[PDB]
RNA sequence: GCGAAACAGUACCGUGAGGGAAAGGUGAAAAGAACCCAGAGAUGGGAGUGAAAUAGAUUCUGAAACCAUAUGCCUACAACGUGUCAGAGCACAUUAAUGUGUGAUGGCGUGCGUUUUGAAGUAUGAGCCGGCGAGUUAUGAUAGCAAGCGUUAGUUAACCA
RNA sequence: UUCUCGCAGUCAGACAGUGGGGGAUAAGCUUCAUUGUCAAGAGGGGAAGAGCCCAGAUCAUUAAAUAAGGUCCCCAAAAUA
RNA sequence: UUGUGGUAGACGAGCGUUGUAUUGGAGUUGAAGUCAAAGCGUGAGCAUUGGUGGAUCCAAUACAAGUGAGAAUGCCGGCA
């Protein structure tokens, strides 16, 4: 009914029909993707990893988070460097996970 | 030719002012103070973007130790029973969130007792 | 990004509690009272919503202080005037006002905060066994 | 003795919070219709039922 | 400049003991009366030099792209005549050859006066002598009508 | 249906007229003229006359109920100022400045008279967002 | 831009030599608001002319500092370089966006330029806003890059057309 | 890190360890030598500290393992003998 | 694969302004200037709609600079 999945370097706690945002996956919108890394699907602990168990997901959009306007200022010492950044995410929801 | 340059200065200070809203007093009115406040706010944001990932880890540690003390063992003993045997790569955010949906985390604490 | 962390909000549900300082020492009673008041033992501790239980103390004057602290360790308090340092000793404080002693030994261990002056009022230390807050139906537990 | 920092626009309003005004007690004169202020004579010439002045 | 505006040598203030800026003179560059400190001057040369051989090479090459770009229709001295001073017939010829929206250019040797009298009021067109045309005056045309003989003179000059 | 009334450059400070402007604002009409005529202040009569003028305006020109009127809005904006010099000790010549106020009054008829201004504000932002979403049809 | 677009060397200062400013724009054409109400009147509200009267003589455009008024949220046990990362509750709906407005509460948190070995500084400058305000030019020399012409090369100056 | 050429900036240094001169093995004193830091360096420890210890910050991440330093509560983490 | 802190400073790559020359274009069905908004870029910056305003302005390539403002107990004007 639940699951724990390792997307990117993060671990998520997903249930049926949950939209959770992960890093970029280079996948077109609508494709069924199988996040291979997994552990604790249902009362089953795969010690390093949970082998042969898969979770199937469909992605929803490729967006960009709110702008992080990072500016560093060495105080009173001639420095006003400026930079901007927009981390891209991929919003995807689960459909069904293989046992 | 002689150049006055009215639009550019107004646009620049307008952008700097707009970056700061909700500020107390004249900080949201005077550009000369608005720029300094924006600098300090961005410095604080840069510091807290690291502080928050430094701190949420401690928060998870606390809310995990509190749960573990109700089963008869401490957090420090727990990690060994994860690492040395019954090896797992379960993060501390989910080893903490799973308590919010219990009867499944107790499976974790009993599995390591083997 | 990742699963936004859960933090219970405005769902504070707290129960009263009873403990008798029969042979407790000051420090080990104070620490347990403080981290019970803070709600530190809760499985879901939201650090800004005051999820800590109430607490009533019984027989404060029966507390003990190890060693010779009763005649050597002084407690202090100052009014803003000059020479307002009111200095009292351990043995002197226990007979006259034991409740203030426990109150301060608990208030010191709480974080300098705004909830601190709201947590500290959730402790109701009594000198004798008889109290007036039995209307809340408090539970009882040993050495907390 | 001079201010060292600029007194802001907030402190000035806080000080002027008490500078508000108040209304004086008003009453309707008898034998004639007007709103004189209390315990005085109306412009109508009557203090209660008595002659104190000319028409106006 | 600061030294040319009608100003006062007097110091508007004293140097010290009156708390203001220094302000040695009234007509300083930062004042509102103003002596603009650097500005432009009317003695700037604005001129550049290009070597004669380089300029001849540029003229020759630009003639090379233009003369063989299927728009330099050869013209003759005959039709420079056969036209009155009227410019109506000129625009008639232009629309006949469909060159209304171009900038047609006439290079010539004898500088006939019937044509020069015409085409004067036509802003697009212009007639220039063989030695009066420059690189810009040629490559701007996008359409020109070289007349018959200047081909030999251009070959000689290369 | 505002039927307001204004006057330009009264010889009184805005801060000294706003004190009675606050006294009158929000009340009815009959209980306003007397309470304003009976105060001992310079700004009393200068606003009482303008209020009587506003009563006459709202009665004749716009033709409203009359007795249903009530002073809806009073303010005392900063009028143009006159900068004048003044002799001082040891010849320092500071500068006095004579303030002025552009007094206005507004007298509503219906009791609410506010959320419809917010309705016009929402109509403006509505037309802005509708014009924006219409411009998406560039395809 | 001449100091001076206008009744400028005027106003003004100085006994005198002398010093020496600021300031423009309704409208298409006054068609400059008859007449009514209030008010002593100025004036304001209607009406009328006008495409436009939020073009009305204060007369093109109208920003900020500053002052008022109001919709929504918060604030009277609170140690606050005023923000930031979290964070309810409350009210709404947008350049459809993991939305906006406010922010009870938690963690953290001693400005900006100067000159200094070292400044939050009990060093120094700025009350705020707006405008003006500081590496140019002439003629030379040196070096780099690129172009033209090239192995008895290259190249004009003044002047004339 | 050797040579040729273009363009610089610097000639007020401070502290810690170490070896000494002056000083009274007094000074956060003065002047050398040497290794480091700051100057021109953020972070963690040191309660708060430019000069001490572990270290060298391209940005984002609500991931993990460690260094100095620590594990009664503030303040994350420990027990056993 | 090696890296990517940085004052004095050395080098490179760019944005913006006003005008000029070539093409192209828009504009009383409303240009510029102005305000507002929950827009887009690594940054100088650049859009979109609505209100006001009523007549010039924008894009591409080069050239030319009286070309970029927080500080000078700066000047002037206005307001605290
Ligand atoms: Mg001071
Ligand atoms: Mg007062
Ligand atoms: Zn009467």
């Amino acid at each position: 009914m639940h699951a724990i999945v390792v997307c990117g370097s993060k671990q998520y706690l997903v249930h049926e029909n949950d939209t959770f945002f992960v890093e970029k996956l280079e996948a077109p919108v609508g494709k069924e993707i199988q996040l291979d890394k997994v552990l604790m699907l249902d009362e089953k602990i795969g010690a390093p990893y949970l082998e042969k168990a898969r979770v199937v997901c469909v992605v929803e959009k490729h967006g960009l988070q709110r702008k992080v306007n990072v500016i560093k200022h060495i105080s009173q010492k001639h420095h006003l460097k400026k930079y901007g950044h927009r981390q891209p995410y991929t919003k995807l929801k689960v459909v069904r996970f293989v046992h | 030719m002689r150049i006055k340059g009215g639009k550019q200065t107004r646009v620049r200070r307008k952008k700097w002012l707009k970056q700061a809203s909700g500020s107390f007093g004249t900080r949201h009115a005077s550009y000369k103070v608005a720029k300094q406040t924006v600098i300090q706010a961005a410095k604080y944001a840069y510091r807290d973007r690291r502080n928050k990932k430094r701190d949420f880890r401690s928060l998870w540690i606390l809310r995990l130790n509190a749960a573990l003390r109700e089963q008869g063992m401490t957090y420090s003993v727990f990690i060994n029973l994860l690492k040395k045997h019954n090896i797992e790569i379960n993060r501390k955010v989910l080893s903490e969130l799973a308590i919010k949906e219990p009867s499944k985390f107790n499976l974790i604490v009993q599995k390591v007792k083997s | 990004k990742t699963s936004m962390l859960t933090k219970e909000q405005a769902n504070k549900r707290r129960q009263w509690y009873i403990v008798d300082a029969a042979g407790l020492v000051l420090g080990k009673l104070a620490v347990k009272a403080a981290d019970l008041i803070r709600g530190k033992n809760k499985v879901d501790f939201t650090p800004n919503q005051d999820c800590g239980d109430y607490l009533i103390i019984i027989n404060s004057d029966q507390v003990v202080l190890t060693g010779n602290k009763k005649e050597n360790e002084f407690w202090y308090h100052h009014s803003q005037y000059i020479g307002g340092i009111k200095k009292v000793s351990g043995r002197d404080m226990l007979k006259k006002q034991s409740d203030k002693l426990v109150y301060n030994a608990v208030k010191g261990m709480l974080p300098d905060n705004r909830l601190s002056r709201r947590w500290i009022t959730k402790v109701h230390v009594f000198k004798g066994d008889k109290h007036n807050m039995e209307a809340q139906k408090p539970t009882t537990l040993n050495w907390s | 003795a001079v201010q060292q920092r600029r007194s802001s626009k907030h402190r000035r309003d806080k000080r002027r919070s008490h500078d508000a005004l108040t209304a004086q007690a008003l009453s309707v004169c008898q034998k004639c219709g007007k709103k004189k202020l209390f315990h005085r004579v109306c412009s109508c010439g009557m203090y209660g039922d008595l002659r104190v002045k000319k028409a106006y | 400049t600061k030294g040319e505006v009608r100003g006062g040598g007097k110091k508007p203030y004293k140097q010290k003991h009156t708390g203001k800026a220094r302000q040695g003179s009234t007509r300083n560059p930062h004042f509102v009366g103003g002596g603009i400190v650097f500005g432009p001057k009317p003695n700037r040369n604005y001129s550049l030099k290009l070597n004669k051989k380089a300029h001849t090479a540029a003229l020759h090459t630009v003639w090379s792209e233009k003369l063989a770009s299927d728009n330099t229709h050869l013209v003759d001295q005959n039709l420079f005549n056969k036209t009155e001073g009227k410019t109506k017939v000129m625009m008639q010829f232009l629309k006949s050859a469909k060159l209304l929206d171009k900038n047609v250019l006439f290079v010539v040797n004898t500088l006939n006066t019937n044509l020069e009298q015409s085409t004067s009021n036509i802003k697009n067109v212009q007639v220039k002598h063989l030695d009066k045309v420059s690189v810009r005056d040629l490559m701007l045309a996008n359409a020109l009508l070289v007349e018959k003989e200047v081909l030999k003179a251009l070959e000689g000059k290369f | 249906m505002i039927a307001f009334a204004k006057q330009f450059r009264v010889r009184i400070s805005p801060q000294k007229a706003r004190l009675v402007c606050q006294l009158i604002v929000g009340k009815k009409t009959a209980d306003a003229q007397n309470i304003l005529s009976n105060t001992p202040k310079k700004a009393a009569t200068l606003i009482a006359k303008l209020l009587n003028s506003a009563i006459a305006n709202a009665t004749n020109n716009h033709g409203m109920n009359g007795d249903a009127l009530y002073v809806f809005e009073c303010v005392a904006n900063q009028g143009p100022s006159m900068k004048r010099t003044i002799p001082r000790a040891k010849g320092s010549s500071n500068m006095i400045t004579k303030r002025s106020s552009n007094l206005v009054v507004k007298l509503s008829d219906n009791p609410n008279e506010r959320q419809e201004l917010i309705k016009q504000q929402k109509a403006l932002v509505k037309k802005r967002v509708e014009g924006q979403q219409k411009a998406k049809m560039a395809r």
